[PDB]
Formats: structure tokens, C-alpha cells, sequence
């Protein structure tokens, strides 16, 4: 038994056989803030590093070529004043990328290969510091783990509202940062075989949910119990509590899509229910009660559930029931 | 100007040709480094980041007394560099700034682990294990530089900073002990406290046993309720439900499981000795708190010895001069500071001390009533329809005689304390004075007979005050409830006449009681002055040993006094010793009476 | 508690005339203590008179099911309730323990914060004699008498 | 009497009992940007003042271990020129960290480690002056207080048009600039109790807003009547005049959520209307004319409402007497 979404949310599929052509090659900068925050400092030290230490090279080779490392009689002007090593070199391109100039070393205007040296330094350590610069707020503006603060129950329940018997859910969010466009989409996952022979193993069919009039669309600011009616047309038609164990491959995703309203930028929540981990017959305490000064959420019965008498038949034989009275 | 070595002999502290890491005043600059690291790692994880189901890590309570003792220490060692600069033209600072620099940052550590503590981040702690194991590398290093330079015991800075990488040492332990028992770093993790379940959902809100202790000391988590009862009065839903440890059910168990124990019947000792087996732990507690308060109360005298003996009135080194422990302790304001501190702690111990003894009776009245009420539902009515009880003494028996117990249990630590007190006293009177302090304690001495005599007394004619109220409550209750009879009878008067009676007997034994009292307090209150008096003049008068001063004659005066206190509420001490055997002894009358067989 | 009272107040305003005499600049550090006790009697004592009124009535309940118990006893333990009513005084021995521990640690409260006002008065009035006796010379006996 | 959303639209619940695992401590940029202006500028000063401390701290550390704090006689190249006392270092870490480099104090090449804590110092002044623009530039971005603009009137009016008795409101926008794709979200906040037993305390069921073919969206430039007929499917189906006082439970919560055109970030205008807000046998008064240049939009009638002749039944029996008819 495999899930194809973790509790937390992270998807458990494996690609493999994936020919490659370059196409994860042209997105750097898609992969470079795609790492870890040890990876992308690890990057983002290393080549500011390295060019130093390149153009380093460049300024030691000037100024051996040009004579200023030996030991100089006088009346000899160098192409960068006070160079006597390769550490005065590399402290003199700290001074020119990084715009510091401390002035000890500088450019004299004698050789024009150090002023064109000057010119690619500078346009090279603007473009590694421009990139630099978007990668880290890109990084720091990613809104993965605002994510991780919308919380889903452990269990989910089926029962009866209004005699529908309804797959019913819980969605909070723990921040007071309001998610703007929030959208559940739940779909279920199994392996359906089509009458023809077709066999889908992961065939995703979405269901339904019964908010508003006729929409995906959610205000989350109180946790909800968030349900779809397991009507005619429903995959969970056919469910009974006979099944939801743990060999049963049925599998039901809920996502939760929206804006962060203080980055703006999109975000989801993927959750997975197994079939052991919804529960028949039960239903979700009342978390929310008027305290004296406004309304409280107690988050410590957020997915606590008590046993309510409804039918151990399927959805089916309770539509039929209903149509023999 | 300000420089971090005193500018002496041309800024010669900066020369380093000699080994750096052995030059000083360098190693004084390389102890800033872990405080302003600890500092600038924990102000932004403190400042960028409510929790009712709150745990605690283990060593807790250690932690807390080493952060304590590592407070004092290094408001010790400012003193000391304060002192030790105050004779160069130019100030040191390398002297008291590393000092105040650690002990910032040992209050941002305390702040942080608290935190981290209320907010469960375990993995967080490692930061802190940094700070310590450079705090202790950096202190190392210059205990090492100490021994080096032949500094010696003699000097205090050097067993200062040995005070110091002890106890960074030990929180150091204290920081592996956690990371052992919970793995918060890569291992397998297996370990979950998960919080006490009278805090999760039971819904208490009395937190003393749930917080640190510096709320537990300074009962800070009261405070809310004491803002909140300005705003809305306090019912029985501002106040929760009683903690699992305090409920009246375990306490009851408890003493069932201690006369259990003493079977494997009822009498007045054989309950004495359950209710010390059930809560004798608790009341050992109480008075060992009452012992380190007293132990600390004689820090008073002994700081205005000093302070007074100040007032009536050296080594070079490596380039920095150095306080021994007699200097340090004789400077007049260092001890002030000492005393303040003591004051504090002493004080804190007392309430902690109080608190146990209260709380523990408490839980003593829960269990008593308990079994009191499970006596009554398998007693038997012959009981009371022949005389042998009534309903107003069984009744008693909880609104009287438990409340005796309970004020009994209240008073035990200090009783349990006192003989401490009065030998570490005396002898503090003996190293103040001399023999003339001896001759002061034969007068206190030469009149506990006296005393012995009249507490007996006080015993008996409390006794008789017992006996003869709980005769007059018996008649005014018999009179009040068949008062309609005694009107249509005219009996009222006669009646009354009765309750008289019995109310002259309860008068005359509380005259016999308040007579001796009157004579108790005198003695306790003339026995200080003729102690005070025959000491003062036999110091001088009959001895010549040393001369008398202010400092000895006020220092004693003060250990005169803080001795002779206790002695002022014998009356007090032997009324509610007596009133507790007495509820003993007929709680045991009433437990080990008839019963309804099977 | 008439003795002790009178003993207390009197030990107490003898004290505060005696280091007013030594050290009249204490006088100065006098008045906020007696702002900062004030405001802590302002908090307390509305708390504390909610405490004791909730103690008292927490105590009635119980006291009377013992009265009724003790005469109702026969009857109590012919309908075979005896768990039932022992049920009952748990809840009331409960409900009367945890309103005489909130008003201990209340009192608890007020005698830490009156304790550590107490030890700020050592301090300040140490520290007053003490630069007195470096800076004004006050015999180096009265400094004794201000700190006793 | 509590409020789920406020009239100036910010909600009022009351979080409570989050057992806290560090989710809100691994997004530390969104919390750095939830701050307020004062609090997001400590933490602004305060990290590049302290940042220069550490490495002032480090460069007087270096310059006491070499030698160079003491007063030399001649022939010793310090680590870094010029450095005299603490504050000279002080100096230097500001001239290093901000790049600005006044060269009295300059990294010598002779010690390595001087080299080494300047290529530190210079890689942490990077990463704290990147991850500083990108949390200022969204502090600045964001559309909190664009959405104060969004006006919604103070009482909400049910009345008849075209026979229907809907439930209408009023919402207006202040700037001249375009919210683009503005959608309302209207809901219902109650208690209600299913016919099972569940009591959900603030279940929030939404009702379409009549506009359009079945949409959410609004084209808002001058301000909109928005109504929700009451049909037989609504929740106010119900609802008649001796209700909508104050001691009714009865909410409705509308939400304009749309994406700014000058700045690219999607915001939302909340706000609520208690039942003794919503008022029965009224009508919104016109605002709009035609003055001689163009449109003009008159604000000062905006909420005004007059007394217009409705039945004083519910929706139900309204559609009952047609019925009957
Ligand atoms: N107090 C809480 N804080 C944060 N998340 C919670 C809280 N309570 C429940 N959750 C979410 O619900 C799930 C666990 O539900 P469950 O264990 O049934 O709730 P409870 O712990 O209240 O019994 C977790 O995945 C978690 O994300
Ligand atoms: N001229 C205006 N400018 C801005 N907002 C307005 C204006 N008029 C009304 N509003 C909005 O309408 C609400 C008040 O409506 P109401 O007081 O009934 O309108 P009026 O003040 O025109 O009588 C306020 O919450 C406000 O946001
Ligand atoms: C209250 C204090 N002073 C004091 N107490 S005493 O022991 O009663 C006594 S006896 C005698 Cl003679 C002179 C004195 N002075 C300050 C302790």
C-alpha cells in the first residue's frame, strides 16, 4: 500500500525513464531556488567566491605581464597601484565587484587592458548580483511553507446531514493572515476499470463539493467541516462501511488553493485520506463557541469526533430504502 | 579614554609578543565573544516569535538553580572588578564589562530556554549548547591562564572564575543530559513527553505545580487573576478544578493506603502516624525551605557586623590588581548587596515554605472529610440514639476539629525548624560576642522551666476551654432548634441560665488560659531585655576580652532578636497543639466506633 | 491577633522614625514604596474579598451535606445511595479546596510582593547610611541602629 | 453578541489551543512582512547595526591578537590599517558591510584571516541586504490598504425588484484605479442545526449573487447595487420583518476580492452586515448623473436609503399568495 499524497502533503510519486534533452537545463533559475536554503547559500557564496577569485587571476596575470610584481626601480606607473601578490589582487577585486574601493589599490589610467578588465568586472559582478538578488527574494517570497499552516483533520467522517449521507472533512488555518481565493478541490483515487478493459491505476475522478452554488470557492477564516453529498452520481456510491479499511485502495485528495494575501502569491495544501483513516458513523465536535469578548476556536478538538447513529448500508441501498416508503 | 585595557605604562596591556592567548586582558576580550554571539543568535528568534498544555524538559528545576547561582556569581565577580579598577587612574574595563556582558546574556539564555520550554522547540537548544560550549572553552582557557601565572585560591577573581566554568560546566551536563533523554537532534527521535493531563483538557487553572520556578517562587501566574478580578468578579468558573495530586479522592487514597500499612486499629498515634506517612514528604519540604530561610535570615547580622566593623575603620600581577576574599567581604556596599540578595531568596523560601504547609493541609482536610463521611455512611444510628454522639459533634468534627488539624499541619514546619535556628543562633552569638553571649543564653536558659510550667498550664486550661464550649454549643444548639417550646413553656430563661453556666466554666478556664498568657508574654518579652542587658554589661564590666563596639553590640542585638521571635507566640504554638491532639483524639473516638455488620 | 498587630505596627513606624532620623534622605525613597504598596493593596483586596466570599460560600454546601447526611442516614442508605452522596462530597470537598488554595496563593501573591518591598527598604537604607558614613560622618554607630 | 467580520473588515476570531511544532517559525519572511511599519523598522535597524557590532567586534578581536591596537615602533604591517580602538573597527565594519570603504581602513594582505572575515562580511552583508529589499519591497507591495478604498454602505436593504424580494447592498470603489477581475463572494453566517442533530455554530452557507449568468464577478468603476434574490433555495427564504434585530443571530458577510491594477497583487474587501443592519421596506437612493462633462458618482448619498412600499411577510408566503392567485 502506497499513498499518492503523504498526511503532510507531499506527493509519493517516482519519476523514472525521463530522456532528458536540456529542458531541466535551460531553467537555472527555476532549479536555483528549487534547493534547499544550505544549497542555494552554498551557490550563492561560491560564485561570488569564484569570480572573485577569477578576475584575482586576471588582475595578478596584468600585473605580472605589465612588470609591477617586481621590485620596481621608479618613475614606473602600474596598471593597479599597490599590487605586490596574488592576496593584493584578490583583496583589489573584492574592492572593484563588491564597489567598496578602498584605494590602497586603484586603476591608474595607464593600461587600457586594466580598463577594460574594469568595465567587464563590473557589468559581469551587476549581472551576478542582479540574479543573485531576484533568486533570494523569490526564495524568501515562496509561500511552501505558509502552506504547512493550513491543517487538515486526521480522519474524515462520513454521515448524515439532512438524510444525504455526506463525506464530510475539517479545514484550519492557524494564521490570522487571511488566504484570499481559497479553493477545495477533492477528488478520489483508485484503480477504476473501465467496461471496454481500460485499467487507469491512479485514475483521479473529482467530486463535488457541497458549498455555495456551485463553487470551489471558500472563506476560511474559522476551521470548516467541509462535505460532499454522496449523491447518484458520486464515485462513493457504492461505499459501505463493510469497506474503509486499510486494503482498500480507495484514496481521497483535498486541496486547498488560494492567495496569501500578504505575498500575493498563490499557494495549495494537498492532503490524503485513506480509506482506514475515514471514519463511518461519526461526526466532528463543534470547535467554535462565543467567548466574552468575540468567537474562539478551541484547536485542541480540531479533529476530534464522536460515534452518531447513522445507516451500515451503502448510499445505494438508503436511496433504495427511500423509494420503497 | 574608555579603553578595554587601562592605557598604563603607554598602552602596554596591548602588547602581544608574548603569546597572545597568554597575554591578559586579551583572554577578558575573547570571553565577550559566546555572550554577544548567544545575544545576537536569540534576539531575532525571541523577538520574531498562547500554549495552555505547556511540559516541562527534564532537569528543569536544576537548570533554573544553576542559572540562579550563575546570576549571583557574576553580579559577584562586577563587584569584585568594580573594586579591583577603583585604584588605577585609568578604568578598566576588561575587569567588570565581560562580567555584566555574561550576565546579560545568562538572562537572555534563561529567557530563551523558558521560552523554548513554554513553546516546545527542543531542536532550538542547540543554539544554547553553542553558546555554552564557547562559554566554557572561553572561561577554561583563562582558568588555565590563572594557574599559569601561579594567581592561587588566595585571590577571589581566581575562584570566581573556577565558580564560573563549574557552572557553565554543569549546564553544560545539564544540555547533554536533555539532548539524551529527548533526541531533538539526528537520531531516531523516539521520545514524546506529551503534556500532563490535567492541563490538556481536564480545564484547571490553579498552574503552581505546571510553572518554573521563578513563577513558582514569586507565584507570578496569579497576577492575570489578580488584574481579572477588576474587570469581572471571581465564581466558581474563573476558578477550574483541583489538579489529579490535590483531588480529595487521592489524598484519601493515600491515607487509606497509610492505615492500610499500619494494620499490616483507629487510636490518636496510629493516626498521627498515617497522616505522617501520607504527608510527612510534603511537610519535609516545607521545612527544609523554612531551614534555608532561616539559615539566610542570619545573613543579616552578619552583613551589619561587617558593614558597621567597615566603617568604624593588593597584588599586582599580570598589570591588573586583585581583591582577596577578605577585602571583597570587608568594603561596606558589596554587603549590602550580599544582604539584598539573601533578603530576597530568604524570602522566597519562606513563601515557597508557607505555601507547601497550607497546601498540604489542605489536601489533609480533603482526606480527613473523605473519611470522616465514608465513617458516617457505615456508621451506625445506636451510635446516636444512645447518647454516645450527636449530630451537632459529628458535624463539629468537620467544622471545627479538621480545621484544627488542618492549622496544626500549618504550624508543623516552623515547629519542625526552630531547634535549627536556635543552635546556629546561639553559636553565631558565641563568634559575635564571646562567653558573655554564653552567660546571655544560660538567662534565656535558666527560665524554660518556667516556660515548660507554663505551657503545661496553657495545655490544660485549653483542655477545659474544649471541654466546656463543646458543651455550651451542645445545650445553645438543643435550646435554639426547641426554642418554639421554650417560649410557650416560659423556659426560655431557665435554658439560658444553663448556657450560662457552662459559659462561666468556659470563662474561668479562659481566664486560667489568658493569665498564663499574660505571664508568657512577659517572660518572652523580659527575657530579651534582662538577656540583652546582661550581656551588654557583663562585656564590659566583668570581661575585657575585646572592647564593645557598634558593630558587635548591633549585630548581636539583631541575633537577639531574630532568636528570640519565635518564642513570642508559645501561647499560640501550644493552644494549637493541644486543639490538634484533642481533634485527634476524638476523630479517633468517632473512626473507631459502631458499625452496621453485613 | 490584637497583640501581634499592635506589635507589628508599632516595631514597624519605630523603624521608619528611627532610619528617618539617621538617614532624612530616606525619607525621599519613603513615598514611592508607599505608592508601590498602595497600588499593590488596590490589586489585592479586590481579589482577595472575591476569594474569601467564594471560600465561604463553598463552605456552606459542604457543611450542610453533612447535616442532612447524618440525620437522613437511614433513609440515604435504604434507597442504596451512599456512592451517590459520597459522589456529592467530592464535588463539594473539591469545589471548597480549590477556592481556599487560590486564596492562599493570593495571599502567597501579596506577601511576596510586601517581602520584596521590605528587602528594596534594607537596600535604600543601606545604601544611604553607608555613603553617609563614607561622605557625613554619623559616629559609625547610628549607621547600626538604621540597618538593625 | 459577537461579530464574525467587523464593518471595517477585520475578523474577529479568537485563535486558541495551537500546540505550536515551529510552522510558524520556519516562515520567518512571512512574519517579517505581517509586522507593522514600526516593528518591520527595528528589525531593519536592528539587523544591519547589529550585523557591523559582530564583525566590529571580530576586526578589534584580530586587531588585538596581531599586535595592532598596541602602540608599534616601526616596520609592522597591520592586519587593517588604522585601526586604533573599538571604534575604529566600528568604523570599518560600516565601511566593509555598506560597501562605502573611506580607505583610512583597509584590509592589509598580510594576515589571511583578515582576507577570510572580509569575504564573510561581505557575503552576510549581501544575503542581509537581499533578504531586507525583498522583505521591504513586499511590505511596500502589499494590498492591505488598497482594500480600505473598497466602501461598502452601512446598511443593507431587502425590498422587491421585479417581484422577487431580494436582499441588496451597495459597494463602491474610491480610487480611480481599476481592481481588476473583482469577484463577490456573499455568505450567511448562522447557527444552524442539521435535521440529524449536528450544530455547527458559525456555518457559513453562501448565496449567490444575482449578476449575470451565474457569476461572481463585477466590473467596478461606479458604485454597484449587488442583490441576491430570495428564492426558494436561499437561506433568507425564511426571513421576514419581525426578524433582522439585534438580538438575531443572523449574518451576512460579503467579500470583494480582485487584483489591483497598478501593482499585480490580489486583495480582498470584507465586511458584514448584522441583522439589525439589514433594513426591510427601503431602497438605495441613485447616485449617479449625468453632468455636463461625463458621469459623475455623488459619495455623500452613498448608504442613503428611502422608504419603499414591500409586503411585510416573508419570501415564502410572498410566493404563496402567488400561488394562490
Ligand atoms: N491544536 C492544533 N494545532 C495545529 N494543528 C492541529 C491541532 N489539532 C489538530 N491539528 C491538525 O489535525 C491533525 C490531527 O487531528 P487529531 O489528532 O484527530 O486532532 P486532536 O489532536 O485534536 O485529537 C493534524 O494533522 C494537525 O495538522
Ligand atoms: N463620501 C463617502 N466617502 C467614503 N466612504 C463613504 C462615503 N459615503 C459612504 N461611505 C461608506 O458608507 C458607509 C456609511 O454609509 P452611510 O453612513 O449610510 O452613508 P452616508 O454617510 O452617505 O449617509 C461607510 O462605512 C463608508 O465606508
Ligand atoms: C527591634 C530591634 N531592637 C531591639 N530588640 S530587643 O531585643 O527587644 C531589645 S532589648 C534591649 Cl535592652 C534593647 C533591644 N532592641 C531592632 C531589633
Amino acid at each position: 500500500r502506497a499513498r499518492f499524497v503523504s498526511k503532510k502533503g507531499n506527493c509519493n510519486v517516482a519519476h523514472k525513464n525521463i530522456r532528458e534533452q536540456g529542458r531541466f537545463l535551460q531553467d537555472v533559475f527555476t532549479t536555483l531556488v528549487d534547493l534547499k536554503w544550505p544549497h542555494t547559500l552554498l551557490i550563492f557564496t561560491m560564485s561570488f567566491l569564484c569570480s572573485w577569485l577569477l578576475f584575482a587571476m586576471v588582475w595578478w596575470l596584468i600585473a605580472f605581464a605589465h612588470g609591477d610584481l617586481a621590485p620596481g626601480e621608479g618613475t614606473n606607473v602600474p596598471c593597479v597601484t599597490s599590487i605586490h601578490s596574488f592576496s593584493s589582487a584578490f583583496l583589489f577585486s573584492i574592492e572593484v565587484q563588491v564597489t567598496i574601493g578602498f584605494g590602497g589599490r586603484m586603476v591608474t589610467e595607464e593600461c587600457p587592458l586594466a580598463i577594460l578588465i574594469l568595465i567587464v568586472q563590473n557589468i559581469v559582478g551587476l549581472m551576478i548580483n542582479a540574479i543573485m538578488l531576484g533568486c533570494i527574494f523569490m526564495k524568501t517570497a515562496q509561500a511552501k511553507r505558509r502552506a504547512e499552516t493550513l491543517i487538515f483533520s486526521k480522519h474524515a467522517v462520513i454521515t448524515l446531514r439532512h438524510g444525504r449521507l455526506c463525506f464530510m472533512l475539517r479545514v484550519g488555518d492557524l494564521r490570522k493572515s487571511m488566504i484570499i481565493s481559497a479553493t477545495i478541490h477533492m477528488q478520489v483515487v483508485r484503480k477504476t476499470t473501465s467496461p471496454e478493459g481500460e485499467v487507469v491505476p491512479l485514475h483521479q475522478v473529482d467530486i463535488p463539493m457541497e458549498n455555495g452554488v456551485g463553487g470551489n470557492g471558500i472563506f476560511l477564516v474559522a476551521p470548516l467541516i467541509i462535505y460532499h453529498v454522496i449523491d447518484s452520481n458520486s464515485p462513493l456510491y457504492d461505499l459501505a462501511p463493510s469497506d474503509l479499511h486499510h486494503h482498500q485502495d480507495l484514496e481521497i485528495i483535498v486541496i486547498l488553493e488560494g492567495v496569501v494575501e500578504t505575498t500575493g502569491i498563490t499557494t495549495q495544501a494537498r492532503t490524503s485520506y485513506l480509506a482506514d483513516e475515514i471514519l463511518w458513523g461519526q461526526r466532528f465536535v463543534p470547535i467554535v463557541a462565543e467567548e466574552d469578548g468575540r468567537y474562539s476556536v478551541d484547536y485542541s478538538k480540531f479533529g476530534n469526533t464522536i460515534k452518531v447513529p447513522t445507516p451500515l448500508c451503502t448510499a445505494r441501498q438508503l436511496d433504495e430504502d427511500r423509494s420503497l416508503l | 579614554p574608555l579603553a578595554f585595557c587601562g592605557t598604563e605604562n603607554h598602552s602596554a596591556a596591548y602588547r602581544v609578543d608574548q603569546g597572545v592567548l597568554n597575554n591578559g586582558c586579551f583572554v577578558d576580550a575573547l570571553n565577550v565573544v559566546p555572550h554577544v554571539f548567544l545575544l545576537f543568535i536569540t534576539f531575532p528568534i525571541l523577538f520574531i516569535g498562547h500554549h495552555s498544555t505547556w511540559l516541562h524538559f527534564p532537569g528543569h528545576n536544576l537548570r533554573w538553580i544553576l542559572t540562579f547561582i550563575l546570576l549571583f556569581v557574576l553580579v559577584c565577580e562586577i563587584a569584585e572588578g568594580i573594586l579591583s579598577d577603583g585604584v588605577t587612574e585609568s578604568r578598566h574595563l576588561h575587569l567588570y564589562m565581560p562580567a555584566g556582558m555574561a550576565f546579560m546574556a545568562a538572562i537572555t539564555s534563561v529567557v530563551y530556554y523558558h521560552n523554548i520550554e513554554t513553546s516546545n522547540f527542543p531542536k532550538l537548544l542547540i543554539a544554547l549548547l553553542i553558546y555554552w560550549t564557547l562559554a566554557f572553552i572561553t572561561k577554561t582557557i583563562k582558568f588555565v591562564k590563572f594557574y599559569d601565572h601561579a594567581i592561587g585560591f588566595s585571590q577571589l577573581r581566581f575562584c570566581l572564575t573556577g565558580l564560573l566554568v563549574i557552572l557553565y560546566g554543569m549546564l553544560l551536563l545539564v544540555e547533554v543530559n536533555v539532548i539524551r533523554v529527548r533526541r531533538y537532534i539526528f537520531f531516531k527521535t523516539p521520545r514524546e513527553v506529551k503534556p500532563p493531563e490535567d492541563l490538556q483538557d481536564l480545564g484547571v487553572r490553579f498552574l503552581q505545580p505546571f510553572v518554573n520556578l521563578l513563577s513558582k517562587g514569586t507565584y507570578w501566574w496569579m497576577n492575570a487573576f489578580i488584574k481579572t478580578a477588576h474587570k469581572k468578579p471571581i465564581d466558581l468558573r474563573a476558578i477550574g478544578k483541583l489538579p489529579i495530586a490535590m483531588r480529595a479522592l487521592t489524598n484519601y487514597q493515600r491515607l487509606c493506603v497509610a492505615f492500610d500499612a499500619q494494620a499490616r486499629p483507629q487510636g490518636a498515634r496510629a493516626i498521627w502516624r498515617a497522616l505522617c506517612h501520607a504527608f510527612g514528604r510534603r511537610l519535609i519540604l516545607s521545612s527544609t525551605f523554612r531551614i534555608l530561610a532561616d539559615l539566610l535570615g542570619f545573613a543579616g547580622p552578619l552583613c551589619i557586623f561587617g558593614i558597621v566593623d567597615h566603617l568604624g575603620k593588593k597584588t599586582q600581577f599580570l598589570g591588573v590588581y586583585f581583591v582577596s576574599s577578605q577585602e571583597f567581604l570587608g568594603n561596606a556596599y558589596v554587603l549590602a548587596v550580599l544582604l539584598f540578595l539573601a533578603l530576597l531568596l530568604q524570602r522566597t523560601f519562606l513563601q515557597a515554605s508557607y505555601y507547601v504547609a497550607i497546601e498540604t493541609g489542605i489536601n489533609l482536610r480533603g482526606a480527613i472529610q473523605t473519611k470522616i463521611y465514608n465513617k458516617i455512611m457505615h456508621l451506625s444510628t445506636s451510635n446516636l440514639s444512645m447518647g454516645e454522639m450527636t449530630a451537632g459533634q459529628i458535624c463539629n468534627l468537620v467544622a471545627i476539629d479538621t480545621n484544627q488539624l488542618m492549622w496544626f499541619f500549618f504550624l508543623c514546619p516552623n515547629l519542625w525548624a526552630m531547634p535549627v535556628q536556635i543552635i546556629v543562633g546561639v553559636i553565631l552569638l558565641y563568634y559575635i560576642l564571646g562567653v558573655s553571649a554564653l552567660i546571655g543564653a544560660a538567662v534565656i536558659i535558666l527560665l524554660a522551666p518556667v516556660q515548660y510550667f507554663v505551657a503545661t498550664k496553657l495545655s490544660q486550661a485549653q483542655r477545659s476551654t474544649l471541654e466546656h464550649s463543646n458543651e455550651r454549643l451542645k445545650q445553645t444548639n438543643e435550646m435554639l432548634r426547641g426554642m418554639k417550646l421554650l417560649k410557650l413553656y416560659a423556659w426560655e430563661s431557665i435554658f439560658c441560665s444553663r448556657v450560662e453556666v457552662t459559659r462561666r466554666k468556659e470563662m474561668t478556664s479562659l481566664r486560667a488560659f489568658a493569665v498564663y498568657t499574660s505571664i508568657s508574654i512577659f517572660m518572652n518579652t523580659a527575657i530579651p531585655i534582662a538577656a540583652v542587658l546582661i550581656t551588654f554589661v557583663g562585656h564590659v564590666s566583668f570581661f575585657k576580652e575585646s572592647d564593645l563596639s557598634p558593630s558587635v553590640a548591633f549585630a548581636s542585638l539583631s541575633l537577639f532578636h531574630i532568636l528570640v521571635t519565635p518564642l513570642f507566640l508559645l501561647s499560640s504554638v501550644v493552644r494549637s497543639t493541644v486543639k490538634a491532639l484533642v481533634s485527634v483524639q476524638k476523630l479517633s473516638e468517632f473512626l473507631s466506633s459502631a458499625e452496621i455488620r453485613e | 491577633t490584637l497583640e501581634c498587630l499592635s506589635r507589628s505596627t508599632l516595631l514597624c513606624v519605630s523603624a521608619l522614625t528611627v532610619i528617618s532620623y539617621v538617614t532624612p534622605v530616606f525619607l525621599v525613597a519613603l513615598l514611592p514604596l508607599a505608592v508601590v504598596c498602595y497600588f499593590i493593596q488596590k490589586y489585592f483586596r479586590v481579589a482577595s474579598r472575591d476569594l474569601q466570599q467564594l471560600d465561604d460560600t463553598t463552605q456552606l454546601p459542604l457543611l450542610s451535606h453533612f447535616a442532612e447526611t447524618v440525620e437522613g442516614l437511614t433513609t440515604i442508605r435504604a434507597f442504596r445511595y451512599e456512592a451517590r452522596f459520597q459522589q456529592k462530597l467530592l464535588e463539594y470537598t473539591d469545589s471548597n479546596n480549590i477556592a481556599s488554595l487560590f486564596l492562599t496563593a493570593a495571599n502567597r501573591w501579596l506577601e511576596v510582593r510586601m517581602e520584596y518591598i521590605g528587602a528594596c527598604v534594607v537596600l535604600i537604607a543601606a545604601a544611604t547610611s553607608i555613603s553617609n558614613s563614607l561622605h557625613r560622618e554619623l559616629s559609625a554607630g547610628l549607621v547600626g541602629l538604621g540597618l538593625t
